[PDB]
């Protein structure tokens, strides 16, 4: 069977400013098949209040999903996205880097 | 200027965990407006854009009826395809269908499409003439014979050229403030040393709509395409998109590098410089 | 608006 690996991006909707509410996004694209596990993490722990887009796909048939939550960034809090998929031999964690 | 309506359907079999999962979504351009999920409680076609909400009860009842019919067909298709490829019940499989229509800046019909994939590979596609089929392998030739004998292309052609374009025009009008807008990208570049001798240059485009954009790096005017990391265009969550492109360069050579941004909201393409 | 006819693979 065809398998395509998710391309994972973790980022804020707006430029991050400490103390200002924003949205944390994890966008996963380019993957096949559609079964995927995606979690947003705060200080290594799973965020419960997480929504996602309806499953859709690109021209090349590969799937994409946006996972997101409202958040207020601080100095100390670390955010990440954890993704598991048949193409990944273990879960992949991508850290939010606000200085890109 | 130009616009599209597209519907995307995904059905996934779930061996011994009940009936297949079916998800349908509809888009105008890069704006989703409807969804159906076979696993959800409502069992209704649901609005996903403010401007579709004004559609009447006949619209919602009829779209629910049709999307459920598509759901049942694709359930049958998953069994059919197992037969065509002599596959077992051990594994999950995926059918995908996309169809829709493109119009120009003058909103007249440009092209139609109607395509199917099985397990992530092309299966069968309506050709650009809307009269004939491209079948990707021998199993899809079986589908082609059946669809030709049943005059499926003629039915699709009448929809893609008539109904599809008429409803796209209606949505564009009703959703004019959302759909007939262009938000130009807000652009900048960032610079960060990765060592004492190299730096990452990252060219950003933010807050743009529609999602189509090109970002390219040049070094003394020569395209750096093999050395560029280009990420997939991603949604901000607010109806706009973001994208970046990066190169890693030797420190001191920054002024040789330029980033070039093309988007329909720009009065002219932009060149961003380090000097 | 969705297509209203059904076709089996």
């Amino acid at each position: 069977m065809i398998q395509r690996t998710p391309k994972i991006q973790v980022y804020s909707r707006h430029p991050a400013e400490n103390g200002k509410s924003n949205f944390l996004n994890c966008y996963v694209s380019g993957f096949h098949p559609s079964d995927i596990e995606v979690d947003l993490l705060k200080n290594g722990e799973r965020i419960e209040k997480v929504e996602h887009s309806d499953l859709s796909f690109s021209k090349d048939w590969s799937f994409y999903l946006l996972y997101y939550t409202e958040f207020t960034p601080t100095e100390k809090d670390e955010y990440a996205c954890r993704v598991n998929h048949v193409t990944l031999s273990q879960p992949k964690i991508v850290k939010w880097d606000r200085d890109m | 200027g130009s616009h599209s309506m597209r519907y995307f359907f995904t059905s996934v079999s779930r061996p011994g965990r009940g009936e297949p999962r079916f998800i349908a979504v509809g888009y105008v351009d890069d704006t989703q407006f409807v969804r159906f999920d076979s696993d959800a409680a409502s069992q209704r076609m649901e609005p996903r854009a403010p401007w579709i909400e004004q559609e009447g009860p006949e619209y919602w009842d009829g779209e629910t009826r049709k999307v459920k019919a598509h759901s049942q067909t694709h359930r049958v298709d998953l069994g059919t395809l197992r037969g065509y490829y002599n596959q077992s019940e051990a594994g999950s499989h995926t059918v995908q269908r996309m169809y829709g229509c493109d119009v120009g800046s003058d909103w007249r019909f440009l092209r139609g499409y109607h395509q199917y994939a099985y397990d992530g590979k092309d299966y069968i596609a309506l050709k650009e003439d809307l009269r004939s089929w491209t079948a990707a392998d021998m199993a899809a030739q079986t589908t082609k014979h059946k669809w030709e004998a049943a005059h499926v292309a003629e039915q699709l052609r009448a929809y893609l050229e008539g109904t599809c374009v008429e409803w796209l025009r209606r949505y564009l009008e009703n959703g004019k403030e959302t759909l007939q807008r262009t938000d130009a990208p807000k652009t900048h570049m960032t610079h960060h040393a990765v060592s004492d001798h190299e730096a990452t240059l990252r060219c950003w485009a933010l807050s743009f709509y529609p999602a189509e954009i090109t970002l390219t790096w040049q070094r003394d005017g020569e395209d750096q395409t093999q050395d560029t990391e280009l990420v997939e265009t991603r949604p901000a969550g607010d109806g706009t998109f973001q994208k970046w492109a990066a190169v890693v360069v030797p420190s001191g050579q920054e002024q040789r590098y330029t980033c070039h941004v093309q988007h329909e909201g720009l009065p002219k393409p932009l060149t961003l410089r380090w000097e | 608006l969705l297509y209203g006819f059904v076709n089996y693979i």
